[PDB]
């Protein structure tokens, strides 16, 4: 395993998802996308500093918090190779079941670190949310607020969606899940018919790694498709020419949050793509080492 | 400075045909191309952006293809409402470069002209100049020969011909010829005739008037 | 939706300053990227400006272009310097959303800019009366400068069969066009017909009735 960036964790409410890649939060892509919305309204052209004084401060604190867990990440990577490389396994002096117990303890400690050291920043996300709700209030319109920008940003978003190869990922993950369990069932039969446990544990462990990353690939794929399908629906549906300000606020929140999910999943699906590509090359090689 | 070049420069097709204009870029421009349509005496109308995205309300027969270096716009079922000059514009770099344009002249069945002649209005003769105008209404093709006979004498060097662009409803042209004679030269003669010649007319028709009656 | 309305001075003496302005209706003239394109018989991209801070001009005329955005007046203006006959074209302004998404959705109706030192002249409108299948009447707009001139009929009430010809450049230098219309011959007796001629550079507005 060259990199273990594929690990993530969500809060106990399962509402805030933290990733090892910038900006770690979808909410920052929300706030980053608000820098586009605020440029079109001369009535609120004060967010250029707020994005720099607050959103950049929140992002800088988020990057530092992940770096604190880097020492804990290096400990997990060491246990990854001992368990996935039988040649490296034959050097230590404990059983495989004893090494799994050290892996689950170190993994959740690393995943728990990303959440524990970022709890102060997750509470800051809702702070800028209310500031955005308050900042948008300064629009001089009240009952006939313009919706041209709202649909114009959907025009921009649907262009970025065509660069996203969602169909290729679905066929990729379909073959992968078909190839994953097919190799798992083949190991289930060989398990009792040979006597090479050290190599079989490297299979089942790398299979467990694939199974977890597949779960992350399936979740990020569905969240991307949901954002793509919902934003597309707002362009094919009704197009009101002017709505109220309170109605316009949730509009920016609706597409500003959805596009944050798409860009967040685009960063994760790309990373989870190579992670599954790399991890499968381990199992295919490890089975070649069995014959 | 990307140089966009589109071909062909001129194109002629049937009413139910399907045409395809191509646009080639000097350098790679990814999928950043906007296709436009411009009717005579108007502004360019957006049709397709980002190579494949259709603009809202634009007829679906307009098709966009291509990525990187080469692209192509395809009208799939032509219609007299599509006689225009189509352009292609890129926006991967600055300055934004436009294509040369592609005029799409629609071909229709032959139609004979409707000839009308106008004597100079009595207002203009008071100003020392006389303008007699002949009109050819709704005809095809554009080629047409107009001869001006004043008192049995054909004339040259005094006519000005202007023909409209191909119509968007019936794809037919219209031509107006104007003789700018001085009032003295006009006041001497009596018979002014407009002799037209067209492919649809078996015999070259002639409409005329008699001065003062 | 957002509309664009362009206003400015068409006729220009050489070495003067081409100054135009576009006022935005239905939307604010702020973060959007506003472009300027000119067309000479093709489409040349002049420059792009944004309230965000990105302003780019064409290198061929960079040393002479000035752009600005007025958020208070909801307007943005283009400016040309050292104007010559090479700058005679129809000038359009268009809206781009972002600096990487520069397709131009709305265009202004354009301002035909003519660069010449010739004094402006007012057109003469003379009727082309119908005489006695379908009747044909028209108006003759002769001797004017510069382009253009708009001809309508019955303040826009009569539209079908109406034709407006290009203005052939006469040897005197003044332009001249004719506008006609084909109507039923039975309509001649009762229905009146008037053409509306508008040559804005000369401020002249003529409404001539066509009666046999």
């Amino acid at each position: 395993t060259d990199n273990i960036d594929y690990f993530d964790i969500s809060d106990e409410s399962n509402y805030y998802l933290i990733s090892q890649l910038r900006p770690h939060f979808s909410n920052i892509y929300f706030f980053d996308e608000f820098k586009r919305y605020a440029s079109y309204h001369t009535e609120i052209k004060r967010y250029e500093d707020i994005h720099k004084t607050k959103v950049n401060s929140l992002l800088n604190e988020a990057s530092r918090a992940i770096g604190i867990c880097n020492r804990a990440k290096n400990t997990v990577k060491g246990l990854i190779n001992i368990l996935e490389n039988p040649q490296k396994f034959k050097t230590q002096r404990e059983s495989y079941d004893v090494k799994l117990r050290q892996y689950e303890e170190k993994k959740e400690a690393f995943r728990g670190c990303l959440l524990n050291k970022n709890r102060k920043n997750l509470d800051q996300i809702k702070k800028i949310n209310n500031e955005i709700r308050d900042l948008l209030e300064k629009l001089k319109c009240s009952q006939d607020c313009q919706t041209n920008v709202y649909f114009d940003m959907i025009k921009i978003y649907l262009v970025d969606f065509k660069k996203m190869p969602y169909e290729n990922y679905d066929t990729f993950i379909k073959q992968y899940k078909n190839s994953y369990l097919s190799g798992v069932d083949m190991i289930r039969k060989i398990e009792k018919q040979i006597d090479n446990p050290v190599t079989i544990n490297a299979i089942k462990f790398t299979q467990k790694e694939m199974g977890y990353i597949i779960d992350r690939f399936e979740y990020h794929l569905q969240k991307v498709k949901h954002s793509i399908d919902q934003v597309t629906a707002l362009s094919d549906g009704v197009k009101p020419k002017q709505v109220t300000k309170n109605r316009l606020k949730e509009y920016y929140f609706n597409i500003g949050n959805y596009y944050s999910i798409f860009k967040f999943g685009k960063d994760s699906l790309n990373m989870l793509n190579k992670a599954l590509i790399h991890k499968e090359k381990i199992v295919h090689n490890l089975l070649g080492e069995l014959f | 400075d990307i140089v966009m070049t589109q071909s062909p420069s001129s194109l002629s097709a049937s009413v139910g045909d399907r045409i395809s204009i191509s646009c080639r870029a000097s350098q790679g421009v990814n999928s950043a191309l906007a296709w436009y349509q411009q009717k005579p005496g108007k502004a360019p109308k957006l049709l397709i952006y980002d190579a494949s995205t259709l603009e809202s309300g634009v007829p679906s027969r307009f098709s966009g293809s291509g990525s990187g270096t080469d692209f192509a716009l395809t009208i799939n079922s032509l219609q007299p409402e599509d006689f225009a000059t189509y352009y292609c514009q890129q926006f991967n770099s600055y300055p934004l470069t436009f294509g040369g344009g592609t005029k799409v002249e629609i071909k229709r069945t032959v139609a004979a002209p409707s000839v009308f002649i106008f004597p100079p209005s009595d207002e203009q003769l008071k100003s020392g100049t006389a303008s007699v105008v002949c009109l050819l209404n709704n005809f095809y093709p554009r080629e047409a020969k107009v001869q001006w006979k004043v008192d049995n004498a054909l004339q040259s060097g005094n006519s000005q011909e202007s023909v409209t662009e191909q119509d968007s409803k019936d794809s037919t042209y219209s031509l107006s010829s104007t003789l700018t004679l001085s009032k003295a030269d006009y006041e001497k003669h009596k018979v002014y005739a407009c002799e037209v010649t067209h492919q649809g007319l078996s015999s070259p028709v002639t409409k005329s008037f008699n001065r003062g009656e | 939706q957002v509309q664009l309305q362009q206003w400015g001075a068409g006729l220009l003496k050489p070495s003067e300053t081409l100054a135009l302005t576009c006022t935005v209706y239905g939307g604010s003239s702020s973060g959007y990227y506003w472009n300027w394109i000119r067309q000479s018989p093709g489409l040349e991209w002049i420059g792009e400006i944004s309230d965000s801070g990105s302003t780019i001009y064409n290198p061929s005329l960079e040393s002479r272009v000035t752009m600005s955005v007025d958020t208070s007046k909801n307007q943005f203006s283009l400016k040309l310097t050292s104007v010559t006959a090479a700058d005679t074209a129809v000038y359009y302004c268009a809206k781009a959303i972002l600096t990487r998404y520069n397709w131009l959705d709305p265009w202004s109706q354009g301002t035909l800019v003519t660069v010449s030192s010739a004094s402006t002249k007012g057109p003469s409108v003379f009727p082309l009366a119908p005489s006695s299948g379908t009747a044909a009447l028209g108006c003759l707009v002769k001797d004017y400068f510069p382009e253009p001139v708009t001809v309508s009929w019955n303040s826009g009430a009569l539209t079908s069969g109406v034709h407006t010809f290009p203005a052939v450049l006469q040897s005197s230098g003044l332009y001249s066009l004719s506008s006609v219309v084909t109507v039923p011959s039975s309509s001649l007796g009762t229905q009146t017909y008037i053409c509306n001629v508008n040559h804005k550079p000369s401020n002249t507005k003529v409404d001539k009735k066509v009666e046999p």
